[PDB]
């Protein structure tokens, strides 16, 4: 007789989590715009620049 | 057009969690060994003669 002992587990699990969460933020922004411009017409030429 | 930005966003944030959890489990624990123990119900007869 092969002296060894053995064992079984069930087991069942259930699990309820009610979770909250908050937050707030706060961004700055910078920015920088760049033009030229150059206008063709029959005799009309122009030409502009923008920042 | 040449359009340069820059952005900085700045944030916080809090929590709260309650997590309530209920477990149930079973076990049954066995040795091949000794698996059953025995028990017998017995009578003694005498059919002789004489007494024992």
């Amino acid at each position: 007789s092969k002296n060894e002992d053995q064992s079984t587990q069930n087991t069942d699990s259930q699990t309820r989590t009610i979770s909250k969460n908050t937050s707030t933020s706060r961004t700055h922004t910078s920015e920088v715009h760049g033009n030229a411009e150059v206008h063709a017409s029959f005799f009309d030429i122009g030409g502009s620049v923008s920042a | 057009g040449f359009s340069n930005s820059n952005s900085s966003t700045v944030a916080i944030d809090h929590s709260l969690s309650l997590a309530g959890e209920r477990t149930w489990a079973e076990t049954m624990g066995l040795n091949t060994a000794d698996t059953a123990r025995l028990n017998a119900n017995i009578r003694y007869v005498n059919t002789g003669t004489a007494p024992i």
